[PDB]
RNA sequence: CCGGGCACUCUAACGGGACUGCCCGCGAAAGCGGGAGGAAGGAGGGGACGACGUCUGGUCAGCAUGGCCCUUACGGCCUGGGCGACACACGUGCUACAAUGCCCACUACAAAGCGAUGCCACCCGGCAACGGGGAGCUAAUCGCAAAAAGGUGGGCCCAGUUCGGAUUGGGGUCUGCAACCCGACCCCAUGAAGCCGGAAUCGCUAGUAAUCGCGGAUCAGCCAUGCCGCGGUGAAUACG
RNA sequence: CGCGGGGUGGAGCAGCCUGGUAGCUCGUCGGGCUCAUAACCCGAAGGUCGUCGGUUCAAAUCCGGCCCCCGCAACCA
RNA sequence: CAAGGAGGUAAAAAUGAAAU
């Protein structure tokens, strides 16, 4: 019954950025623990968007967030077997943790062969507004859009 | 078959493979322990006793 | 494949050695 | 007739005549009420009143349970003239 | 229910061992058996005397064996028998030095053991049960006890019907560390079967 | 090239494309162009004409493979046909050869799943 | 490695160390929020500890035990078989379907434990399992062990494929009186199903989940992918 | 016996006429949900088309002969 | 600043189990 508001999780920042945002998206590329192969993933496509495009890759990273950030998300709610979908505002916790996760996501969603390159072309694309990534955040706003009705509902 | 099957527990003979541990206390030939030719329950018996020596309870 | 017995990995698993997994040097 | 049993006690009393699988007082009782469901044609046959005949009901439904004694039933399945799954079970 | 051995629960601090001796393996499993064997004989024509414990000590073939009796009247002045062979007849599978002491346990209302083993005896004698509990209980606190608690379960007065009689003055706080609780069990044989008595008693610590 | 019975392999590494024949497996590969002396490593792509001729012949003899060793082994359990013994009804049956559980399991001999009921 | 030294690390024996005691705010109190205080805090993180009683719960196959029953036998010995049977159904799992992946080579960094009726260094034969030797070790001395994931290099290039390892043929080794039914490895060759799972269903809130190897009990051997422990790297999220 | 309609999985019904595909609901069998049953959800299996002949490359289908089932008819004396 | 009285009231969800 959550007594405790649970206090948000704290990170370490990363090597040669201080980003307080790159180290949870090196997370996220993390399977079973290995921060050595995930962490390196994405210092490799930092190195690859050196190469398309003449741009620093902390800004192409901390802009692609900003593209793939929901406004609004759909949330199931009261009355009727919980029939309701309530369009909801979304938390910059919220926000921040779907950014990052659909981006990994979208990346391993891509044809490429190797992670870094998939990692950094996803990046590209959702920096400028293409990516696989900016498509599941336009669609969950889709979804939040078309519920406008119950809206004031709210809570 | 208990009481002559306790007998060749001690017997052991013929065939060196033949023979095999068998707790003391009771007749036990199941989870017999080397260290004390004892099984698993009437280790917990004696050891609650404190008739086993230096045997402790284990908290960590 | 660590149930391969001819693998330096699934020898591991298996614990045995062998020619897909010397006993060092 | 008996065609099949999930009890080996009952099984070998039955078959071979061995009593080291019931309670040694009630050998005599098994023994009537298993012949009384062997040769029963039908299960109106299994209906004397000593028995207490009865359908079990729920998971169970689909089988029979005359008592032997005490708490002890003799559970079956009846169908065509012949009793299957023969079990000497508590009732519980 | 489930409790654990309030005896074993302690055995590191509160309450010491009982058979006291060091080896490493080859030999434990054979001085345990021998041990175990001592305990056995010694529970048999001994019990007339009522032991609480039976201390155990080795030192390379000088096994000391330390017998706690409420009334060590079969020990009988030297010559006067009840000792001389008695302790001797130990060493007829063991053949060391059968040191063999007796202990004057004061005060029997304050030894576990020999409070159910009181109560045991009075199952067999086909005693009132639940009257033999409170008495042994108010025996053992009236001996100056700090807590005292008594247990007898199962076929109780004979009788189809398998109860558990209870009683306990005082206090007996079972899941503190600093308690010196002592415990005592004992098997009532009965022409309708076997019962289980439990004996708690409790001093203070600190 | 039509190496034994089969030509298959084209652009993949004849340490490799040896592995395509029923009787060179892994260890034979590198064990036939080591002895035969070719690098492993080239184009498969019909090469050297003179290293695939000196393949083919050490390859194709030595050791038995391809169909007719596939013959030799069907005939080994063909042995078991007769009056045989214990190993031969496994076969027969078409139930594992070596004694393992097949309460469960044993799919890959017994086939799949056929369900009685009841 | 020696001389020598033991301050560091470690070993294991007793101790000190926070009690929201101190600051602000709230309150009648308890207490709650916040803050320098320090390794640590408002039960620090985990263990052992399981009230009166409930389930005619479990256990006569650990053992004890009332009653019933068996005694040239329901007891006793032995060889052999069986518990390992298989048209099927369910539970708990192991290994995978691959490229944050596989293979080969090189090269690091643990803890907790076990061993002289054994652990077996180093040589020798052997593709290897393993066998011949044979040193040290009653073991913080010698040995089991090189930890593995990691790193460096190189090779496959996404295809049932260098993924995956089942199944089967052959050849061997070791324990054991003996391994057909029914043992574990080693080597050659076969290389299946599987390209990620229907209705449903489980686990975990911080060294945690996931992932990686290591030890031990039982044990001649072993069907252990099990159970009980050890450490390595190490997430996500909690509005409510 | 005089006309008309009908026999198809376990039950009830389609498909025939415009020959090459046999389909629907219920039931059965497997798996789920529940302490359990029912309900519910997932996934399956199941039909010599009454029978004996004929036509045709090919018959549930078109043509005959029987065999049951149902329905109409049997009037004037 | 402390409610007395008036009114819109959940859905889909049935059954029992085998001596006192
Ligand atoms: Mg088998
Ligand atoms: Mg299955
Ligand atoms: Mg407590
Ligand atoms: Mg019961
Ligand atoms: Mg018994
Ligand atoms: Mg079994
Ligand atoms: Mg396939
Ligand atoms: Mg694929
Ligand atoms: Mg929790
Ligand atoms: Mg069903
Ligand atoms: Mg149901
Ligand atoms: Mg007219
Ligand atoms: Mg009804
Ligand atoms: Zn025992």
């Amino acid at each position: 019954a959550r007594r405790r508001r649970a206090e948000v999780r704290q990170l370490q920042p990363d090597l040669v950025y201080g980003d307080v945002l790159v180290t949870a998206f090196i997370n996220k590329i993390m399977r079973d623990g290995k921060k050595n192969l995930a962490a390196r993933i994405f210092y490799d496509a930092c190195k690859i968007i050196q190469e398309k495009t003449g741009q620093e890759p902390l800004k192409v990273f901390k802009q692609a967030v900003e593209n793939v950030k929901p406004r609004m998300e759909v949330r199931s709610r009261r009355v009727g077997g919980a029939n309701y979908q309530v369009p909801m505002e979304v938390s910059p916790r919220r926000q921040q943790s779907l950014a990052l996760r659909w981006l990994v996501q979208a990346a391993n969603q891509r044809p490429e062969r190797r992670a870094a390159v998939r990692i950094a072309h996803e990046l590209m694309d959702a920096a400028e507004g293409k990516g696989g990534a900016v498509k599941k955040k336009e669609d969950v706003e889709r979804m939040a859009e078309a519920n406008r009705a119950y809206a004031h509902y709210r809570w | 078959a208990r009481k002559a099957l306790i007998e060749k527990a001690k017997r052991t003979p013929k065939f060196k493979v033949r023979a095999y541990t068998r707790c003391v206390r009771c007749g036990r030939a199941r989870s017999v322990y080397r260290f004390f030719g004892l099984c698993r329950i009437c280790l917990r018996e004696l050891a609650h006793k404190g008739q086993l020596p230096g045997v402790r309870k284990a908290s960590w | 494949g660590k149930g391969d017995r001819r693998t330096r990995r699934g020898k591991i698993w298996r614990g045995t050695y062998g020619k897909y997994r010397p006993r060092k040097k | 007739g008996i065609k099949s049993f999930k009890h080996k006690g009952l099984k070998l009393l039955f078959e071979k005549g061995v009593t080291s699988g019931v309670p040694a007082q009630d050998v005599d009782r098994i023994n009537d009420r298993l012949q009384a469901i062997d040769t029963a044609t039908e299960i109106g046959e299994l209906n004397r009143q000593i028995y207490k005949l009865h359908p079990l009901k729920g998971d169970r439904e689909g089988y029979w349970s005359i008592t032997v004694r005490a708490n002890w039933r003799i559970t079956f399945q009846f169908i065509n003239g012949d009793a299957y799954i023969l079990n000497y079970e508590d009732y519980h | 229910g489930n409790k654990i051995h309030p005896i074993g629960f302690r055995l590191g601090i509160t309450r010491d061992w009982e058979s006291r001796w060091y080896a490493g393996k080859k030999q434990y499993r054979h001085l345990l058996l021998e041990d175990q064997r001592i305990r056995g004989l010694l529970e048999k024509e001994l019990y007339s005397a009522g032991l609480a414990r039976v201390d155990i000590e080795r030192a390379a073939d000088n096994v000391a064996v330390t017998v706690h009796v409420a009334k060590p009247g079969v020990v009988i002045g030297r010559g006067g028998e009840r000792i001389r062979v008695l302790r001797e007849e130990l060493a007829k599978l063991t053949g060391k030095n059968v040191a063999l002491n007796v202990q004057e346990v004061q005060n029997p209302n304050l030894s576990a053991p020999l409070v159910a083993q009181r109560v045991a005896e009075q199952i067999e004698r086909r005693f009132a049960v639940r009257r033999a509990i409170k008495q042994a209980v108010q025996r053992v606190m009236e001996s100056g006890a700090k807590g005292a608690k008594v247990i007898v379960s199962g076929r109780i007065g004979g009788a189809e019907q398998a109860r558990t009689e209870w009683a306990a003055q005082g206090r007996v706080p079972l899941h503190t560390l600093r308690a010196n609780i002592d415990y005592g069990f004992a098997l009532a044989r009965t022409t309708y079967g076997v019962l289980g008595v439990k004996a708690y008693i409790f001093l203070g610590e600190v | 090239a039509r190496i034994a019975g089969v030509e298959i392999p084209r652009n993949k590494r004849v340490d490799v494309a040896l592995t395509y024949i029923y009787g060179i497996g892994k260890a034979r590969a590198k064990e036939a162009l080591e002895k035969t002396g070719i690098n492993p490593a080239t184009r498969v792509k019909d090469l050297t004409e003179a290293e695939v001729v000196r393949l083919r012949e050490y390859v194709e003899n030595t050791w038995k493979l391809e169909g007719e060793l596939r013959a030799e082994v069907a005939a080994n359990i063909k042995r078991l046909m007769d009056i045989g013994c214990y190993r031969g009804l496994r076969h027969r049956r078409g139930l594992p050869v070596r004694g393992q559980r097949t309460r469960t399991n044993a799919r890959t001999r017994k086939g799949p799943r056929k369900t009685v009921a009841g």
